[PDB]
């Protein structure tokens, strides 16, 4: 248990346990990342029976800024970069767990670049001629959204009355949570579902309310290219598409009671090349003048202490069968193999 | 700033590098600038860059800068492999050089590509005979 | 005195050739482009075509000019290949020796 | 080949050249002086001094490389081993205590004894007597039993009769059947020794 | 337009809206009647802020660009 | 794709310069190339071919 901390309150972390593992609760797992974590990650969970995550220094930096958030001023855009695989998603996931565990709602938004590639049904959007409607992916957030933010959505209450068909509408007074049920139930309205739940958010976050968090990765996608193509074979823009021009609107500080987190991704980006990865040139100029001003955080390779820290955990475990790998020799070739970066260590010591 | 180091050459195939190995270091390598993980993402890349610092057991002990124009990744790879080995050969032992020689480190690959023929279909590939 | 009659014909087809340049190239400019109207373009399409048949570039063929062989031609040299070979192999070209590598 | 035949080939063993010269004997120490004296080829690109290098893992990879796609090949090859400890963790993890202490986890014994399972020790050869061919029992070489079960397995692998399922999936899966003495390529082994035994009478066919 | 300027400057730039905008809220907040243009735009933290904006802008984007980014934003945004 | 300055500042510069002013199609671009080039008829190299 040298790898690994007591404190499973992500409250209370501090330097103290830098390096040190800090175990989620299957509960918090199925609620709190229904879809958050990392693809490769979540096959370690599995595989390990538990979830359990490294206190890092760029978290613990952003837990502290965000112990000390002035709710009255307007929400700050703190936005996580780093190389390839240096723990941004899971730097994210932890802070998540921390607002989560506060009774903070949570919108987080998994991956941006899902929403502006690869897109079957793009169907053009009733409410908006010029913009184009994605079912499917607005349906699938909806669902993921509902579960998470169970507790709340009885509570929040549309303020506006909204016309689904002419048939049904929403009236005003009733629970969020039908918002998101005709947007689930019904998968042409999902789109205009997750545009009210965001347009409400916004407004009732600077109510007093409740507190807010926008966690959102791999944002520079919001503001490059998509590969969505017209009938006419002409390239889709960012902005024409519905999902993409209402959490831009989420992005702007001009509401206050909550946080907006983001990260930054080239993994799955369109149009960037392999090594671009600090803000402006993953965000373009569109996508840094959204943000301006917005808090960096760098994400960095694993030092000297959290090395030996991610080995002992994977040796606690069993991961490394390989009869070198425990001995100093093969510790020295794993640290040369990947130069301490987690993603390379955890794909090179997964066949081992 | 008075640290000691020691400039030398490697070539395979079309690549040629120059790599300075510093007598002392943290075991830092840069490609051109670039750090060695981002430059050569391929695993086996990396594994050529390590043999010459594993035979002689000094991994983490030294910082190399190499700059390596010309040939594909591998080649590049094994350029950059021989032009550390022989810097390198400076710091270790006059024993251990000799057991990196006889371990195939020092030594210039003379297998380059091999020109096509007329009348030929490749280097050694014929074209398709016909007895009838 | 010309190789053979088919070396004669190209002679006379690169003289009118030459001979009527200027005034195909002239009429062809007329008809390349979009901006003239259709009506004249379609009259200069009758002139060019009334044009002598040797007149036209296309007609001229780049035969050896010691053997008229009208394939295998090195164009740098106008020689056919088993003419070229010919002053190759004996060392009377300039600077061509035999490629070994 | 372009070394010349005084070029030697290297010996990438770091623990060779470490052994003290008091554990060397006469002749030991004649081979280390003759080596200082002759040219040596320059390592492979392949092969390194690394603790984690198998080499029946490296012929493996190379059998399965297609067009010198060697990235794909290795590719193949470590989602293969991972996918055979994972699933082995699965069956440990849901396993009791006294079955647990049998479950082998580590992917790299499970590779070689799986491949030392389907190894044939007797083989078949085809000879012509009288105008007509027999296949005739005869002794296998070390080589000849080793590249045998990796192509057998290889070539199971490639079959057609697997529908759209990947080569890490379906290579673990084999892999795991013939550590167990299960499946096919069992099978395949089982079927040149009762063929072999069957012919034993057209053994004196062989002259060698 | 801006697209066409080759140097980008500070001056009625997006930058210089949002910030200022950022900054009216925040006295909002504090119940400040302070809003004058000039006296926001004049301190000392703003000079900084500006100069980190035009490095990232017109120069090559480094590690230290941002981290110099990060501490002229922190001190505007009051972030410690 | 082009800004009115950028579009201005490119007509200046093809006008400094001496190129084509008006807006010309690539088709039209022919005649250019056709007056700025000798035809090949015209060439020392085919009518002198022969000795
Ligand atoms: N804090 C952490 N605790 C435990 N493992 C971690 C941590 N950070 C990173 N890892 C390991 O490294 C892998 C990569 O992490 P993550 O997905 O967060 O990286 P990233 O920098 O967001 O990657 P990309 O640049 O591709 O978006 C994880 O799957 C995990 O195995
Ligand atoms: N179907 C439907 N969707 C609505 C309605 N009001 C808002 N929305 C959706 O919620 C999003 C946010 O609302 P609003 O701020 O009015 O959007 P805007 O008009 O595009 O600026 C819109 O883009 C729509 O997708 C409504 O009455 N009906
Ligand atoms: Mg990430
Ligand atoms: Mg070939
Ligand atoms: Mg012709």
């Amino acid at each position: 248990a040298i790898s690994r901390t007591n404190e499973n309150d992500p409250a209370k972390h501090g330097d103290q346990h830098e390096g040190q593992h800090y175990n989620i609760s299957p509960q918090d797992l199925e609620t709190v990342f229904p879809h958050g974590l990392p693809p490769r990650f979540v096959m370690q969970v599995k595989t390990f029976s538990e979830a359990c995550l490294m206190v890092r220094k760029p978290a613990l930096e952003l837990l502290h800024y965000l112990k000390n958030t002035s709710f009255a001023y307007p929400a700050i855009r703190y936005l996580l970069y780093g190389e390839k695989g240096t723990g941004k998603t899971l730097s994210l996931c932890h802070v998540i767990h921390f607002c989560a565990k506060q009774d903070w709602l949570i919108l987080h938004i998994p991956d941006a670049h899902l929403w502006v590639k690869n897109c079957r049904d793009l169907l053009q959007s009733s409410y908006n001629k010029q913009r184009f409607d994605q079912p499917l992916e607005a349906s699938t957030w909806l669902k993921n959204f509902k579960t998470t933010n169970e507790r709340f959505l009885n509570q929040i209450k549309v303020q506006e009355k909204y016309v689904w068909n002419k048939r049904e509408s929403t009236e005003k007074g009733s629970p969020l949570g039908e918002v998101v049920e005709q947007g689930i139930t019904r998968v042409r309205n999902a789109t205009d579902a997750v545009g009210i739940v965001l347009k409400e958010l916004k407004r009732q976050s600077s109510l007093g309310m409740f507190h807010l968090l926008v966690a959102v990765d791999g944002i520079n996608a919001l503001w490059g290219r998509t590969t969505l193509k017209r009938e006419d074979k002409s390239p889709i823009a960012p902005e024409e598409l519905a999902l993409v021009h209402n959490l831009r609107k989420m992005m702007k500080n001009d509401w206050h009671g909550g946080a907006i987190v983001s990260a930054l991704s080239q993994t799955g980006s369109l149009f960037k090349p392999r090594k671009a990865y600090l803000p402006q040139e993953l965000l373009g100029k569109e996508g840094f003048d959204a943000l301006d001003p917005f808090i960096p955080i760098l994400v960095s390779n694993y030092n000297p202490k959290e090395f030996e820290s991610c080995i002992q955990y994977y040796l606690e475990n069993n991961w490394l069968q390989h009869e070198k790998a425990p001995t100093e020799e093969g510790k020295k070739e794993l640290l040369f193999l990947s130069n301490a970066n987690p993603s390379l260590l955890e794909r090179h010591c997964a066949y081992l | 700033q008075g640290m000691a180091f020691s400039k030398s050459e490697g070539k395979r195939k079309t690549a040629k590098a120059e790599a300075i190995v510093y007598k002392h270091g943290s075991g830092r390598i840069k490609v051109n600038g670039i750090d060695y993980q981002l430059y050569f993402p391929i695993t086996q890349d990396r594994e050529q860059l390590m043999f010459p610092f594993h035979f002689v057991d000094r991994l983490g002990k030294h910082d190399v800068t190499c700059t390596v124009s010309g040939g594909g990744r591998s080649a590049q790879a094994g350029a950059i492999r021989l032009a550390m080995a022989k810097a390198l050969c400076s710091f270790v032992t006059e024993d251990e050089v000799e057991w990196m020689r006889q371990a195939g480190l020092l030594t210039t690959d003379p297998r380059v590509r091999e020109r096509k023929k007329p009348g030929q279909e490749g280097a050694r590939r014929k074209f398709t005979w016909k007895k009838r | 005195h010309y190789v053979d009659w088919r070396m004669w014909r190209d002679v006379k087809r690169r003289k009118m050739a030459y001979e009527y340049a200027d005034e195909r190239l002239r009429i062809n400019s007329l008809r390349k482009n979009t901006i003239l109207p259709k009506i004249l373009q379609d009259v200069a399409d009758e002139e060019i075509a009334a044009l002598p048949r040797d007149s036209c570039p296309v007609r001229i063929r780049n035969r050896c000019v010691m053997t008229s062989r009208p394939r295998g031609v090195k164009r740098r040299w106008r020689l056919s290949r088993i003419v070229f070979r010919h002053l190759a192999d004996h060392g009377q070209l300039s600077g061509i020796q035999r490629a070994t590598w | 080949s372009r070394y010349s035949p005084e070029f030697k080939d290297p010996l990438i063993d770091k623990e060779y050249y470490r052994k003290p010269v008091e554990e060397l004997t006469e002749e030991e120490k004649y081979v280390r002086e003759l080596k200082k004296t002759q040219l040596i080829k320059a390592a492979p690109a392949g092969k390194t001094s690394s603790v984690f290098e198998d080499p029946v893992i490296s012929k493996f990879t190379n059998m399965m490389m297609i067009g010198g796609n060697k990235v794909l090949a290795r590719s193949l090859m470590i989602q293969t081993l991972e996918a055979v400890k994972r699933k082995q963790f699965e069956k440990y993890h849901a396993a009791s205590a006294e079955e647990q202490a049998t479950i082998e986890r580590n992917p790299y014994t499970i590779f070689h004894q799986a491949l030392k399972n389907c190894e044939p020790m007797i083989g078949l050869v085809p000879i012509l007597k009288g105008g007509r061919f027999y296949q005739v029992p005869v002794p296998l070489p070390d080589r000849r039993r080793r590249f045998l079960a990796m192509k057998w397995m290889i070539t199971e692998c490639r079959d057609k009769k697997h529908q759209r399922t990947l080569m890490p999936e379906k290579l673990s899966h084999k892999l795991l059947e013939a550590f167990h003495n299960q499946g096919p390529v069992i099978k395949r082994k089982h079927d040149l020794h009762k063929m072999a035994e069957a012919n034993r009478a057209l053994a004196h066919y062989r002259w060698w | 337009t801006e697209a066409d300027m080759e140097e980008y400057i500070w001056e009625n730039s997006s930058s210089e809206r949002n910030i200022l905008e950022t900054l009216l809220q925040m006295k909002a907040a504090e119940k400040n009647m302070e809003i004058n243009k000039e006296e926001l735009l004049g301190t000392k933290e703003i000079e900084e802020y500006k100069k980190s904006v035009v490095s990232l802008k017109n120069e090559e984007e480094n590690e230290n660009s941002i981290s110099q980014y990060k501490e002229s934003v922190k001190r505007l945004l009051n972030v410690t | 794709s082009l800004s009115e300055y950028a579009f201005r500042m490119s007509r200046l510069s093809a006008r400094l310069f001496g190129e084509v002013t008006r807006p010309t199609n690539s088709k039209s671009m022919k005649v250019v190339k056709l007056f700025s080039e000798l035809p090949l008829a015209k060439k020392k190299e085919t009518y002198d071919w022969y000795p």
